């Protein structure tokens, strides 16, 4: 038996998140940038959802890093940006999406290193 | 369309009926709760808190979400009646040791960085 | 240790101490790092 | 069409002629191991880690250099490829030092990761290892040469991207070494990038040494404010502290590089910081106070004065949210004296047309030009990544470059037409051979630096350059979307301020000396107390104690660019937003929040309470400020040229001389960099040989 | 290499001592402050520099498998000495 | 190597607490039997899989060989 | 065995950038003749002979000789340093008047 | 390939493949997919409506006889439209075999309780409801089992924070244990360990 | 009480801004010649709607829709706000 519900999906009242962490939060949906210290690209394949950075302070004893933000560590992984957007929408979080940035195809040519009249010729090798 | 399967109610009318039934049960339970747990609140305070918890979710328009909310409220009622809950659990609804957090712009600006 | 003495080092304690908990010689934790952010020091002279 | 079909592991793909095996494997999403190949450097082929087997071929080929042949079948996971990778890793690790626990590359090492992924798990090397002496190439790049795997990436980057030929290899065979052969400081505005491209711990960051490991860092993708290029960056933090700055790839703007000031001035964020509100006591000394007291004093002074009496000057690192908030607050008291420290001519169109004050061609466009003229600016220090793009075009597209100004070293050869501004007129009339050169150019580009505009005859200089552009346009017609006219900015807050209706320059302040002055991060020293009446109320808001702080009556501690989500507009007019990496120190607050709280205390509460509301107001004023990463604009050069033809201000005789004459000047320019000890070390290194 | 601050508090090898206006010093009143007295920077500065007749020397910290990973130190620069990055021992070639 | 040891499996009859107690006692005896077998059949050799991308190398290798140090670092981080 | 020669340069009072070196006028005529052989725009190709010519006048190659060759040919000095340290016939230290080189490879051994 | 590599068993692989084909042929109404893992672990993906039939057939059929339910749990995959993956593990003593049955659901769709088929499920379904919030229809006594009384939210869900939203402490003014918003003296430190170089080519996904 | 600034948010390639575009193509120049001290900020618009903004003393603002306006309608509205009317 099917009842034909007409409304947008909304599960906030069932998740148990305090309303402060539903209304004042902003999530970022993005493909993380490649770490410039390395050439591997395997960490730039999936979409990520992460929350806004909140206050961190210094513990009076030991000087550790203290927080009062319960979502400061939460990172979600999605196959596509549409899935991330749907999750954020049904959970009631304001989101900012960033389009995936891919490196453009570059024309490489080893022989260009030894151009007869071009500027591309290498002064050393 | 939208091709969904219900839990208990087919439209909002049946869901509202179940909400009213659960509200009746909580209303009847409040005086017994005050007696058994030896709470220092009045019955009026307890019924006001029950109404406030019910009104927290007044904006819901999905019969399935309402059915799940009634299931959770029935779980809480069963828990309260059987004394699985302790006085600390009942008093957690009133937040008696939580300092009031302000909502206006200026006080928030004074205290810290969080909006 | 009389027939097999331990190796001698000049940083090893020459005087053993017992559990000094609950005593004015007890350990009190503290941060061992230095200050991170330095604040601006206003000039000591009047500006007008 | 011209595509050829090749197979990677038996799977068909279409590739352009001349595509290397590595790129074809990348088309199907497979990454070939590499050490010496970098897609932005010239191909080397030396490491030999990329060797792969082609079906029905006995010899493995180097995938990074070999062009795919039609009908070829790459085999990236065959036994031959795996054994090649294992042997090459073995030869690479034979002489490598056991340095991982003390190496800064530790958790970020391409050598380590590719050893784990493609190499063996054991050593059968039973000899002694080679050791080499360390080189000293300055205070920014730490050198531990034993770790070098001889990739030669540093040599290719320095020669091709940076434009310097200081690095090289001396000796041969096993004893071959990478260095300078003499005591030389590899000092350049793009030097720090050789740390990023070096795959091992041979080249590391000296300021960053030993402080953190990569797995503990939190990554915040943000934007740089050290200049007007708006380079994408990653701020790495740990336990509420900024560890370092890394490049973030943006093809359109900065590629994968950043300038040395963008990379190494972050430590200045930890020095000379304004942490608490301050007021002048009875003896005229600045002392700490509460937010309420300072805001009440400022609000009292604001209520009493209005109109022309109240004024504001914006500094170089201010964001659009704070700018619009201050604009609204001063408008509520009927004030229009909202100015910047950087002068742009207000004659004719002025700020009226967005096209007039922007780099219309864009950073990406330089790659499509064949002639560029630069007037009164040093591209290398005012916008190092822009100059890098120019050198990339000069190297790969044979771009012809001419300059009018002092003969500064741009790292690439250009044509020096002189330094007299009258030469501009000579080009505009047509008597100069460069007029003929521009006449026949398909994609001519003329760039005028904002620094040149600072001088008194700037309105005239802009008119002459616009005349040159108009002559080109009328002679050659409009090819379509080319936008010959360009303005090169150097200040991060300037374009957004102009977009908001702020009046460029501090002239109106001198014309109408105010009683209440709002210094919003303004540390340029343009307006002092000699230029103001007595009993003038000066309010400074910012994050650093600099020129603008010790001359103020009330000090309001603001947040730096790393401590807020704020909008900045670059030279292109593209709008980008920073993210919170850490919160502001002490009692410091967000700048627009300071302005909004002050407005509430003074009774004229601003309509916006959150960041989304202030960005909605931003959209109300100038809608392009909420279209992040959009750079499309309309050309209104004809109208601006008409409006510029009205006045005929005379040109000065003074030769065009940029502020950043040499490399030493490049380092300490703003308040964040002036507080940086690393920049002080860099200045000491470029002035003193040692 | 211990030394006291103007407040009478011992300064650690790290160099941290509570400031005069820092309330946190109250945690030491009626108790003590833990300070290790053997400063490693001073102790390693007393070791004599080892003279070896080769351009490249090897260090493993002593004890074989009980030391640190074995590393090779170049000794071509004569203006300085080769320092182990693990143990801190110094090496030089016979000079002058 | 449980297929290489010999032991009986205790079985009850009534499904009560008493039968479960007898089963556990006899299980204790059979464990003694298995232990005796394991003591007499312990072979020589290495103790972890000879695959340094899964199991950490020995400390002497970690302090002499570059690959061993790299694999120790990566396996422990 | 190992090479023995160092491939870094440290300034000395007898070998520094201010050590006097200059070609003779006859050597300048020879340099012009050497330069002419190569195609125009490819003047660097004369690094190998001209450097040798310097060594044939001075006896060895002080760092000032490398700087002079680099300035004459308009080649970056590090390129001349690379050439000087790569090839074994270039003397980056003074040698005797007579340089005895005995072959010890397998057929000769 | 000998000493350090786990040996294969093709006989069990063939037997499990044939039995998976058997099960799929007998119940086409519900069986969507059948898989045999490389280490011989049979998996049968089904439609949710067939939870009760499939299991019943599997426990009752003469050639099946999986009379014992090892365990029943759920997996949360937020990227899927149907968030939750319900996994039943069954053991057959007569044939000395194991089988895994998997189905899917989302936050608002109930699954049929299988207490009738297996008595063991009772607490397993209560646990799934408590940790993930998956409602089970026709369940005898469905309520929280693991979490504290009055605890809001489901901890096992991917979105839920590791340390939750509230903590407990004893308060002397009210003379009782109170729940307050979580504050941490030291924040849990998030590590980024994933290597930027691919480890397993056999699992590479198409480049989309 | 008086005009302080004008803002014209026109959309670069939408049909409903076409007439407004013509205005800036032809009639903006002389309007700036007549008003050398009045900031008329010309800005780009997103797919919503073309608009004109007028600012008065003490930060009072209200906007006028220019959707589907022809160039003459645009300049009529601009002269109406520029004069002591409406
Ligand atoms: S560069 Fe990499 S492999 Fe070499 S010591 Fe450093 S971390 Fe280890
Ligand atoms: S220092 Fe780094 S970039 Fe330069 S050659 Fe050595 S490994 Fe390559
Ligand atoms: S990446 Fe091809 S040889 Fe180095
Ligand atoms: S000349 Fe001696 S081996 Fe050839
Ligand atoms: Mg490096
Ligand atoms: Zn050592």
């Amino acid at each position: 038996q099917l009842i034909a519900v007409d409304e947008k999906l909304d599960i906030t009242t069932l998740t148990g998140v305090p309303e402060e962490h539903i209304k004042t939060r902003k999530v970022r949906i993005f493909v993380p940038a490649r770490n410039n210290m390395q050439s591997g690209v395997n960490n730039t394949k999936k979409w990520k959802m992460e929350f806004d950075t909140r206050e961190r302070w210094e513990n009076p004893l030991m000087g550790w890093s203290s927080t009062a933000d319960p979502l400061s560590n939460l990172v979600l992984t999605f196959s596509t940006k549409e899935d991330a957007v749907a999750f954020a929408e049904k959970n009631g979080w304001s989101f900012d999406v960033e389009e995936r940035k891919v490196p453009k195809p570059k024309s490489k040519s080893y022989g260009a290193n030894f151009s007869w009249n071009k500027r591309t010729r290498v002064s050393t090798k | 369309g939208t091709s969904v399967k219900p839990i208990f109610s087919r439209d909002m009318n049946e869901a509202k009926r179940r909400v009213r039934e659960l509200y009746r049960a909580w209303y009847r339970e409040v005086p017994n709760t005050v007696h058994l747990f030896q709470l220092d609140i009045s019955v009026k305070q307890g019924r006001d808190k029950v109404r406030e918890m019910f009104m927290k979710n007044a904006h819901v328009t999905d019969p399935r979400v309402v059915d799940l909310l009634v299931i959770k409220g029935k779980m809480e009622l069963e828990e309260t009646i059987n004394v699985w809950k302790q006085r600390t659990h009942i008093m957690r609804f009133f937040h008696e040791t939580e300092a009031p957090r302000p909502t206006d712009f200026l006080s928030k600006f004074y205290v810290g960085h969080d909006p | 240790p009389t027939t097999k003495p331990p190796t001698a080092r000049k940083y090893i304690w020459t005087n053993h101490k017992f559990n000094v908990s609950g005593t004015p010689q007890q350990y009190v934790p503290y941060s061992t790092t230095r200050k991170k952010i330095q604040e601006w020091v206003p000039p000591s002279t009047p500006y007008k | 069409s011209n595509l050829i079909e090749v197979f990677v592991d038996g799977q068909s793909v279409m590739v352009e002629p001349g595509t290397t095996v590595l790129q074809a494997c990348e088309k199907v999403g497979m990454q070939i191991p590499r050490f010496c190949y970098h897609e932005r450097l010239s191909v080397a082929g030396n490491c030999r880690m990329c060797l792969v087997e082609i079906e029905k071929a006995p010899k493995v080929v180097a995938a990074c250099a070999m062009p795919v042949m039609k009908g070829w079948n790459i085999l990236t996971n065959s036994e031959k490829s795996k054994k090649a990778r294992e042997g090459v890793m073995e030869f690479l690790l034979a002489n490598h030092p056991l340095d991982c626990p003390i190496c800064d590359q530790g958790g970020e090492c391409d050598l380590q990761d590719q050893s784990m992924m493609f190499g063996s798990d054991r050593s059968r090397f039973l000899e002694g290892k080679r050791a080499v002496e360390d080189k000293n190439i300055g205070p920014l790049v730490k050198t531990i040469m034993t770790r070098c795997i001889q990739c030669t990436r540093c040599i290719r980057f320095a020669s091709e991207i940076a434009g310097v030929d200081d690095l090289g290899t001396t000796g041969r065979g096993n004893d071959m070494q990478v260095g300078t052969y003499i005591e030389k400081m590899f000092m350049s505005e793009l030097s720090g990038n050789i740390i990023d491209i070096c795959p091992v711990g041979a080249l590391t960051s000296k300021p960053y040494a030993f402080t953190a490991r990569p797995w503990e860092t939190r990554k915040t993708e943000s934007i740089d404010v050290m200049d007007a290029v708006g380079s994408n960056i990653v701020v790495s933090t740990r336990t509420g502290e900024v560890m370092r700055i890394l490049p973030r790839m943006h093809e359109d703007i900065n590629e994968e590089w950043i300038s040395d000031k963008t990379r190494f001035a972050y430590d200045g964020l930890k020095r000379q910081r304004l942490t608490q509100p301050m007021i002048r006591n009875e003896k005229g000394l600045l002392t700490y106070t509460t937010w309420e007291d300072a805001l009440s004093r400022v609000a009292g002074m604001l209520q009493s004065f209005q109109g022309n009496d109240v004024a504001a000057i914006a500094g170089g690192l201010v964001d659009a949210e704070a700018l619009v908030a201050l604009k609204d607050l001063l408008n509520r008291v009927d004030s229009d004296s909202l100015c910047t420290e950087e002068v742009f001519p207000t004659a004719g169109a002025g700020t009226d047309l967005r096209s007039n004050y922007l780099l219309n061609t864009t950073i990406a466009g330089v790659e499509e030009a064949d002639v560029i003229l630069l007037v009164g600016t040093n591209p290398r220090f005012e916008a190092p990544l822009f100059n890098a793009r120019i050198r990339k075009s000069w190297l790969h597209n044979d771009l012809k470059v001419a300059l009018i100004g002092s003969p500064v070293d741009l790292t690439y050869r250009y044509d020096h037409l002189g330094d007299s501004p009258k030469i501009l007129q000579d080009i505009a009339s047509g008597n100069h051979p460069f007029s003929q050169i521009l006449k026949e150019a398909k994609k001519p580009m003329v760039v005028l630096g904002s620094s040149a505009l600072q001088r008194s005859d700037g309105t005239a200089i802009l008119a002459a350059v616009s005349n040159i552009a108009q002559n080109i346009r009328l002679s050659s017609g409009v090819t379509g979307d080319w936008k010959v006219m360009n303005i090169l900015h150097r200040i991060a807050s300037q374009v957004a301020a102009l977009d908001l209706g702020y009046k460029p320059g501090v002239e109106a302040i001198r014309k109408n000396p105010p009683k209440v002055l709002f210094l919003l991060g303004a540390d340029g020293g343009c307006i002092t107390r000699q230029d103001l009446p007595k009993d003038c109320f000066i309010i400074y808001q910012g994050h650093h104690g600099d020129v603008g702080a010790p001359m103020a009556d009330v000090i309001l501690p603001g947040a730096a660019y790393t401590e807020k989500s704020a909008t900045y507009v670059n030279t292109e007019g593209r709008a980008q937003q920073t993210k919170v990496a850490v919160t502001p120190p002490g009692l410091a607050r967000e700048d627009w929040k300071i302005i909004r709280a002050l407005s509430e205390i003074a009774g004229m509460t601003l309509p916006y309470d959150t960041l989304d509301q202030v960005r909605s107001r931003l959209e109300e004023v100038s809608p392009n400020l909420v279209r992040y990463d959009d750079v499309e604009g309309a050309n209104y050069f004809q109208q601006a040229n008409e409006l510029s033809k009205l006045v005929n201000q005379q040109l000065l005789a003074d030769p065009l001389v940029p502020p950043q004459l040499t490399i030493k000047d490049f380092y300490m320019t703003d308040s964040i960099s002036r507080a940086s000890q690393t920049m002080a070390k860099c200045v000491k290194a470029v002035t003193e040989g040692i | 290499g211990v030394r006291t601050s103007p407040t009478g508090e011992k300064v650690t090898h790290t160099g941290q001592a509570y400031d005069d206006g820092d309330y946190r010093r109250v945690r030491f009143s009626d108790r003590q402050k833990e300070v290790n007295e053997n400063f490693a920077i001073d102790l390693i500065a007393e070791q004599p520099v080892s003279e070896v007749g080769s351009r490249v020397i090897s260090c493993d910290g002593g004890g074989g498998a009980l030391g640190h990973p074995r590393v090779y130190i170049n000794l071509d620069k004569e203006t300085k000495t080769g320092t182990c990055g693990y143990c801190g021992l110094q090496f030089r070639q016979p000079h002058h | 190597v449980y297929d290489q040891v010999e032991f009986d499996v205790p079985i009850g009859s009534r499904g009560d607490c008493y039968d479960r107690y007898l089963c556990r006692v006899e299980e204790m005896r059979q464990s003694l039997r298995i232990i005796s077998q394991c003591l007499n059949k312990m072979p020589p050799g290495e103790i972890k899989v000879d695959d340094a991308k899964v199991s950490p190398p020995k400390r002497a290798e970690m302090k002499t060989s570059m690959e061993s140090l790299i694999h120790h670092f990566k396996l422990y981080t | 065995g190992a090479g023995g020669a160092l491939f870094v340069h440290r300034d000395t009072p007898e070998n520094n950038p201010d050590t006097p070196f200059d070609f003779t006028p006859e050597n300048y005529k020879r340099i012009e003749a050497i330069v002419k052989n190569y195609p125009e725009g490819h003047k660097a190709a004369a690094v190998l002979p001209v450097l040798d010519l310097a060594q044939r006048q001075n006896g060895w190659l002080p760092i000032s000789a490398m700087n002079k060759v680099a300035e004459i040919l308009q080649v970056p000095p590090m390129r001349v340093y690379e050439v000087a340290t790569f090839y074994t016939m270039y003397n980056r230290k003074p040698v005797g008047k007579y340089h005895i080189q005995v072959c010890t490879t397998t057929p000769c051994m | 390939t000998r000493p350090t590599i786990r040996p294969r068993n093709d006989v069990v692989h063939k037997q499990l493949s044939a039995f998976g084909q058997y099960v799929a042929e007998i119940l086409p109404k519900y069986v969507q997919q059948v898989q045999v893992s490389c280490f011989n672990e049979l998996e049968i993906f089904i439609h949710p409506d067939g939870v009760i039939p499939v299991l019943t057939f599997l426990r009752d059929h003469t050639n099946a006889q999986f009379k014992s339910l090892a365990d029943l749990t759920a997996v949360d995959v937020p990227t899927r439209q149907n968030r939750f993956e319900i996994v039943y593990n069954l053991l057959s003593l007569r044939f000395n075999s194991r089988i895994r049955v998997k189905t899917y659901t989302d936050e608002l769709t109930p699954i049929e309780s299988s207490v009738t088929v297996y008595k063991a499920a009772n607490w397993y379904e209560r646990e799934i409801w408590d940790m993930f919030g998956v409602f089970f229809a026709n369940h005898p006594d469905l309520r929280r089992i693991l979490t504290d009384y009055g605890f809001e939210g489901h901890p096992f869900r991917k979105d839920f924070p590791l340390s939750g939203y509230v903590e407990l402490r004893y308060d002397d003014e009210v003379k009782r244990v109170v729940a307050e918003p979580v504050e941490l003296a030291q924040e849990f430190r998030k590590f980024d360990l994933n290597s930027p170089w691919e480890a397993f080519p056999a699992y590479r996904q198409p480049p989309e | 009480l008086g005009l302080r600034e004008i803002r014209i948010h026109l959309c670069q390639r939408s049909p409903g801004s076409q007439g407004v575009r013509d205005f800036i193509e032809k009639r903006y120049v002389e309007l700036k010649k007549a008003n050398p001290d009045l900031p008329i900020l010309i800005r780009e618009c997103s797919d919503v709607q073309p608009k004109l903004w007028a600012r008065y003393a003490f930060g009072q603002e209200k906007n006028v829709s220019l959707n589907n306006f022809s160039a003459d309608q645009v300049t009529r509205t601009l002269e109406n706000v520029l004069s002591g009317k409406a």
